[PDB]
C-alpha cells in the first residue's frame, strides 16, 4: 500500500561533525531511512540514517556537510529506505552517480521502485553457469574461459590499458546480444569520454546504460553508484529476461570512498586502514551476478581494479580475489614491452572454466592444451630466471626449448591487437602449434589418447 | 547577531558560544586582535573553531565574529603583479602599510586595494532592460599594457540590467552594475568573491588539442604538453627546476602565469621572489616585465598550516578566474609534497585515523579533485570564447622512492613526466631531462595538430626515439665487442645518437641564439639529422652484401664537412635570421648531403 500519511520536517539539528549530521526530537526513527536537507541558501542535499537511539537520528550526507548550520537547515524524512525507479527505458540513457539524468532527457517513469540494496538469492535457486562466452581474446578464451553469469574482475594498475581491454570485451563478447550496464566511480573526463565514444562509435549506445561519478563529483555517491547499476541489471535480467553484462569501473575508487566514510565513524580497521567489514561489503556487490531457476536472463560482472603500487596482496585486490570467480591480470612488464593485451596468464584465474569447456562444450583437447600451456610457460619463466644468473652457455638444449616456447607464446598466443576476434578453435590450434615445438614425451600434462589424436597434424 | 563569545581555549582549538546559526567551515575572527579560524564542529549553540594563528593570550568571554563565507578569494582588478600567501593576504601591502619585517597576528588588509581607481569601459551595446547571465562580460578595466581585465557577472547571478555605469575611473568599492530578478535587486562592483574549494563552472569542458610551447627542443619535440594539460616534474636540489619555470614564464604561449609556493624553506622562497620581478619578455617589439601577466602565492614553512594546505586551492581558483575571461593560464606548484605534509599535519591535529604512511584516507581524492580542474573549456556567459588552465606540479619522493603515496598518486594521475635529473646536470647537460624515464601521453591528441601544421614531424619524432633507444641497447654490447668489431649500421646509430644527444637535446638558454628555439627550427634540425641517418644507412645497406662496402669511417672521411654543418645547425638565430632564411639554410644542407652521398653511391 502507498505511504498516504504526510512527511514530517525538522529544524532540530543538534550537531554536525565530519560527514555526519545529528537530529534530535525525531518521531520514531527508522534505520537506513532517507532524509532530504534544505540548506540556508536553498541548496538541496540528501542523506541516509546511519544510526538511531531514542529521539536521535545520525545522518550521513552524500554531498558533504559544508555550509550546513544548526538553526536554518531543515530536514524532511521520507518514511522509507533508499529505492530507485526502474524501467526498460533506462537502456540508451546517461545518469550521474545518484541516478539523476545527465543526457538532457526526462526523469524515469518507473515500471517499479526497487530497494537499492537488492536481496540475497537463495542458493537452492542458483543455476551453475556453464555456457562459455567467446571474448575472442586468446589469453582469456584459451586459458581463463568466461562462463555466462560469472564474476571475473580485471586486476590492473595506473597507466595500463584496462579501459581498452574492457571495451574490447564489450565489443566482442558472444556465445561459442548483451545489454550493458556501466558504472564509473572517480573517473577523469578522458576516461568518461573514451567509453561513451566507443559505445557510440560501435553504434551500440541504444543498448547501453551509463552511471557516471567523475573525479570531481561527491565521494559518498560512489558507495551507492554500483548498487544503482546492479539494481538496474537485476530488473533487466530477472524480470525482463535479458542477458546483462555489468562493468564497474575502478572498484579501488569505491573501496577508497568506503575507507573515507568508515574512518569518520571510527569503526574497527582491517589491514592498511580499510573497514573491518570490507569483505562483506564488496561481497554484497559481487554476489549480485549469475543465472537463476526458471528465468532466461543472467548477470555477468566484470569489475575493473587498480592495484596500489602493483601489489596483489593489498586489501582491495586481495579481498576481491577471495570473492570473485577468478581474475584477469594486466602486467606492467608486458605493457612496457609494447605487447597488447598485456595479460600475464600466471597470476590470472577462471574458476567456472573447468565445466564450461571440453567435449560438446568447445573441443575435447581444450582442458589438456590449456594446462600444458600453463606448465611450459611457468617452466619457461624459471629458465629465463636461471639464465640471468648463469648465462646462456650453462643452458642445456632442453632449457633452450622452453626459452624458445616462451618467445613464440608471447608473440603468437598473447599478442593480438585491438580489433582481432579469434575463435576458440583458432586459439586452440595456435595452442597446439607452440606445444608442437617440444618432443611429445615432454608433454606430461597430456594423456596418450589426446597426444596421438592432435599432435601429428 | 554576528557575535558569539569564547567559552574555552586549548592549543589552536577555540570553543565559542552564542554561535547559533553559524555554518560548517565558515571563517571567524576570534579575540580583540581578530585572529582567523574556521568552524570544524557544531553542537547546540556552540561551535569549535580551528584557529590558524597563535592563540596565546586569548581570553574567556572574548568576542568571536562570524564571517558569512567559507574560505574564499577576492577576484577582480589588481591581481596582476600581486604577492599573496595561501589565504590571499597581500604580503607586499602588509610590508608597505605596517613598515615592519614581520606579519602581525590578526592583520586585516583586504586582498585587493579599495584605494586605487580603475579605468572602466562598459560593453557599449548593453542598455537598461538587457537580459544578462553568469559569466557575461559587462566591461573591461585597462589594468596594464598586456592584460585587459574583463569584468564579468558572477556565476549564480542573472537578471535584467536596471543600471550600468558610464565610462570613467572607479574604486573597487563603487557599484558599476545593478540588475533585478523576480523584483529582487543585486548591486555589483568590479570585485567578486568565490570559495576556494568549489570548481568554477563552464558551459562545456573540452578535449585538449594545441601544444603548450616551452621553446625547449626536448620537451616541445619528444615529450609535448597540451594547453589544458597536466604535468609532473621531480622537485629535488641538483636537477635544475628553474628552466621549466623560466621557459613557461618568459616564452610559453600562455596568456597568464600563476605560481604557488606550498611550504618552501625561507631562503628558497626568497630566491623566487627576488628573481621573478627581474624577468622580462619582448612583446610588440618592446621589453615588458613578466609581472604584468603573473601573480605569486608564497608560503614559507612557518606560515599558518591552513595557508600551506589552502595554497593550491587559492592558486587554481585564481587560475580559473582568468580562464573564464577566455585566456590560457599556466599554473606551477613549487612542491605538492609540501602541500601533502600540511594535509597530514591538519588531519593529525584533528586526530583522524592514519591510513597509509600517516596521510589521511582522502589524500588521493584531494589530488584527483585538484588535477581534474585542468583543461580547455567553453566559458560561461554570452561572448562566445574558450580558455584553459594547464597544471605543472612538482613532487619530491624521499630518496627517489616513487612508491611514496603522494608521488604514486601524482604519477597515477598526470599525463606527462619531465624527468629532470641530477646525474645529467653534473655533466653540464642542459636542460637536465632524462629522455629514457621522461614521457608524454598526449601524442594521440596532438596528432591532427602536427598532421595539419608540420606534417613530417611525427615520423621524425618516432625515428629519433628509436635511435635514442638503440644507443641504450648497444651500451653494454660496446664494452664486450670493443667498438671496432661492431656493424657499420650500428656505428652509424651510435654516432648519430651522439649527434642528437649533443646538438639537438642540449640547449644552452644563456646563449642569444638558443634562449627560445621555435618549432619550425626544432623540426628543421631533426629533419636533417634523420635524413642523414637514412642516407648513411642506405649507403651501407646498398654495398655491404659484397662490394668494397661503405663504412662509417668512409662516411666521416667523405662527409666530415656535412657532419660539421649538421653540428652548426643549432647556431641559427630567429632574432637575426628570418624563418625563410633558416628554412633555406636547412634545405641547402639537405641538397649538400644528397650531392655528397650521390658522390659515394
Amino acid at each position: 500500500n502507498y505511504l498516504s500519511q504526510p512527511r514530517l520536517t525538522y529544524k532540530t539539528v543538534s550537531g554536525v561533525n565530519g560527514p555526519l549530521v545529528i537530529l534530535d526530537h525525531v518521531k520514531f526513527p527508522r534505520y537506513a531511512e532517507i532524509v532530504h536537507l534544505t540548506l540556508p541558501d536553498g541548496t538541496k542535499r540528501s542523506g541516509q540514517v546511519l544510526e538511531v537511539s531514542g529521539s536521535k537520528a545520525v545522518v550521513q550526507v552524500f554531498e558533504g556537510t559544508s555550509g550546513i548550520d544548526a538553526k536554518k537547515t531543515s530536514c524532511e524524512f521520507t518514511g522509507d529506505i533508499l529505492r530507485t525507479p526502474v524501467s526498460e527505458d533506462m537502456l540508451g540513457r546517461v545518469f550521474n552517480g545518484s541516478g539523476k539524468p545527465i543526457d538532457r532527457g526526462p526523469v524515469v517513469l518507473a515500471e517499479d521502485f526497487l530497494d537499492i540494496m537488492g536481496q540475497p538469492i537463495n542458493p537452492q535457486c542458483r543455476i551453475y553457469p556453464e555456457e562459455m562466452i567467446q571474448t575472442g581474446i586468446s589469453a582469456i578464451d584459451g586459458m581463463n574461459s568466461i562462463a555466462r553469469g560469472q564474476k571475473i574482475p580485471i586486476f590492473s594498475a595506473a597507466g595500463l590499458p584496462h579501459n581498452e581491454i574492457a571495451a574490447q570485451i564489450c565489443r566482442q563478447a558472444g556465445l561459442v546480444n548483451f545489454a550493458i550496464v556501466f558504472a564509473a566511480m572517480g573517473v577523469n573526463m578522458e576516461t568518461a569520454r573514451f567509453f561513451k565514444s566507443d559505445f557510440e562509435e560501435n553504434g551500440s549506445m541504444d543498448n547501453v546504460c551509463l552511471f557516471l561519478n567523475l573525479a570531481n563529483d561527491p565521494t559518498i555517491e560512489r558507495i551507492i553508484t554500483p548498487r544503482l547499476a546492479l539494481t538496474t541489471a537485476e530488473f533487466l535480467a530477472y524480470q525482463c529476461e535479458k542477458h546483462v553484462l555489468v562493468i564497474l569501473t575502478d572498484m579501488s575508487s569505491y573501496a577508497e570512498a568506503l575507507r573515507e566514510v568508515s574512518a569518520a565513524r571510527e569503526e574497527v580497521p582491517g589491514r592498511r586502514g580499510f573497514p573491518g567489514y570490507m569483505y562483506t561489503d564488496l561481497a554484497t556487490i559481487y554476489e549480485r551476478a549469475g543465472r537463476v531457476e526458471g528465468r532466461n536472463g543472467s548477470i555477468t560482472q566484470i569489475p575493473i581494479l587498480t592495484m596500489p603500487n602493483d601489489d596483489i596482496t593489498h586489501p582491495i585486490p586481495d579481498l576481491t580475489g577471495y570473492i570473485t570467480e577468478g581474475q584477469i591480470y594486466v602486467d606492467r612488464q608486458l605493457h612496457n614491452r609494447q605487447i597488447y593485451p598485456p595479460i600475464n596468464v600466471l597470476p590470472s584465474l577462471s574458476r567456472l572454466m573447468k565445466s564450461a569447456i571440453g567435449e560438446g562444450m568447445t573441443r575435447k583437447d581444450h582442458a589438456d592444451v590449456s594446462n600444458q600451456l600453463y606448465a611450459c610457460y611457468a617452466i619457461g619463466k624459471d629458465v629465463q630466471a636461471m639464465k640471468a644468473v648463469v648465462g646462456e652457455e650453462a643452458l642445456t638444449s632442453d632449457d633452450l626449448l622452453y626459452l624458445e616456447f616462451l618467445q613464440k607464446f608471447e608473440k603468437n598466443f598473447i599478442t593480438q591487437g585491438p580489433y582481432e576476434n579469434r575463435t576458440v578453435y583458432e586459439t586452440l590450434d595456435i595452442g597446439w602449434q607452440l606445444l608442437r615445438i617440444f618432443p611429445k614425451e615432454m608433454l606430461k600434462r597430456i594423456p596418450q589418447s589426446t597426444l596421438s589424436e592432435f599432435y601429428p597434424r | 547577531s554576528t557575535f558569539g563569545y569564547v567559552h574555552g581555549v586549548s592549543g589552536p582549538v577555540v570553543t565559542a558560544c552564542d554561535m547559533a546559526g553559524a555554518a560548517m567551515y565558515e571563517l571567524v575572527r576570534v579575540g580583540h586582535s581578530e585572529l582567523v579560524g574556521e568552524i570544524i564542529r557544531l553542537e547546540g549553540d556552540m561551535a569549535t573553531i580551528q584557529v590558524y594563528e597563535e592563540t596565546s593570550g586569548v581570553s574567556v568571554g572574548d568576542p568571536v565574529l562570524r564571517t558569512g563565507k567559507p574560505l574564499s578569494v577576492e577576484l577582480g582588478p589588481g591581481i596582476m603583479g600581486a604577492i599573496f600567501d595561501g589565504i590571499q593576504r597581500p604580503l607586499s601591502d602588509i610590508s608597505s602599510q605596517t613598515q615592519s619585517i614581520y606579519i602581525p597576528r590578526g592583520v586585516n588588509v583586504s586582498a585587493l586595494s579599495r584605494d586605487i581607481k580603475w579605468e572602466f569601459i562598459p560593453s557599449k551595446n548593453l542598455r537598461v532592460g538587457s537580459h544578462i547571465t553568469g559569466g557575461d562580460i559587462y566591461g573591461i578595466v585597462n589594468e596594464n599594457s598586456l592584460i585587459k581585465h574583463k569584468i564579468m557577472l558572477p556565476p549564480r547571478s542573472r537578471g535584467s540590467v536596471t543600471y550600468i555605469a558610464p565610462p570613467g575611473n572607479y574604486d573597487a568599492s563603487d557599484v558599476v552594475l545593478e540588475l533585478e530578478f523576480e523584483g529582487v535587486k543585486e548591486k555589483l562592483s568590479m570585485v567578486q568573491v568565490w570559495p576556494v574549494r568549489q570548481v568554477r563552472p563552464v558551459t562545456e569542458k573540452l578535449p585538449a588539442n594545441h601544444p603548450l610551447l616551452t621553446g625547449q627542443r626536448v620537451l616541445d619535440a619528444l615529450f609535448p604538453c597540451v594547453q589544458g594539460g597536466t604535468t609532473a616534474i621531480p622537485g629535488a636540489f641538483g636537477c635544475g627546476k628553474t628552466v621549466i619555470s623560466q621557459s613557461l614564464s618568459k616564452y610559453s604561449n600562455s596568456d597568464v602565469i600563476i605560481y604557488v609556493g606550498c611550504g618552501e624553506r625561507g631562503n628558497e622562497m626568497s630566491e623566487v621572489l627576488r628573481d621573478f620581478p627581474e624577468l622580462t619578455m619582448e612583446v610588440d617589439g618592446k621589453v615588458e616585465s613578466i609581472m604584468k601577466r603573473t601573480a605569486l602565492v608564497a608560503n614559507t614553512s612557518n606560515m599558518p598550516v591552513a595557508a600551506r594546505e589552502a595554497s593550491i586551492y587559492t592558486g587554481i581558483t585564481l587560475s580559473e578566474y582568468f580562464r573564464d575571461m577566455g585566456y590560457h593560464v599556466s599554473m606551477m606548484a613549487d612542491s605538492t609534497s609540501r602541500w601533502a605534509e600540511a594535509l597530514r599535519e591538519i588531519s593529525g591535529r584533528l586526530a583522524e585515523m592514519p591510513a597509509d604512511s600517516g596521510y589521511p584516507a582522502y589524500l588521493g581524492a584531494r589530488l584527483a579533485s585538484f588535477y581534474e580542474r585542468a583543461g580547455r573549456v567553453k566559458c560561461l556567459g554570452n561572448p562566445e570564447r574558450e580558455g584553459s588552465v594547464s597544471i605543472v606540479g612538482a613532487v619530491s619522493p624521499p630518496g627517489g622512492d616513487f612508491s611514496d603515496p603522494v608521488t604514486s598518486a601524482t604519477l597515477g594521475i598526470v599525463q606527462v613526466f619531465w624527468g629532470l635529473d641530477k646525474k645529467l646536470a653534473q655533466r653540464k647537460h642542459f636542460p637536465s631531462v632524462n629522455w629514457l624515464i621522461s614521457y608524454s601521453k598526449y601524442m594521440r591528441a596532438l596528432d591532427e595538430y602536427y598532421d595539419k601544421h608540420f606534417t613530417e614531424f611525427v615520423p621524425l619524432r618516432t625515428k629519433a626515439k628509436e635511435i635514442l633507444q638503440e644507443e641504450e641497447d648497444l651500451a653494454e654490447i660496446v664494452q664486450l665487442v670493443g667498438k671496432a668489431s661492431l656493424a657499420e649500421t650500428d656505428k652509424i646509430t651510435l654516432e648519430v645518437a651522439k649527434l642528437i644527444k649533443d646538438d639537438f637535446l642540449q640547449q644552452n638558454g644563456y646563449t642569444p641564439y638558443d634562449r627560445f628555439c621555435p618549432f619550425y627550427k626544432t623540426v628543421g634540425m631533426l629533419s636533417n639529422m634523420i635524413s642523414f641517418y637514412d642516407m648513411a644507412r642506405r649507403a651501407v645497406e646498398t654495398t655491404a652484401q659484397s662490394d668494397n662496402k661503405i663504412t662509417w669511417s668512409i662516411i666521416r672521411e667523405h662527409m666530415g664537412e656535412i657532419l660539421y654543418k649538421l653540428s652548426s645547425m643549432k647556431f641559427k638565430d630567429p632574432v637575426k635570421d628570418g624563418e625563410a632564411k633558416i628554412k633555406a639554410d636547412y634545405a641547402q644542407l639537405l641538397e649538400d648531403m644528397q650531392n655528397a652521398f650521390r658522390s659515394l653511391e
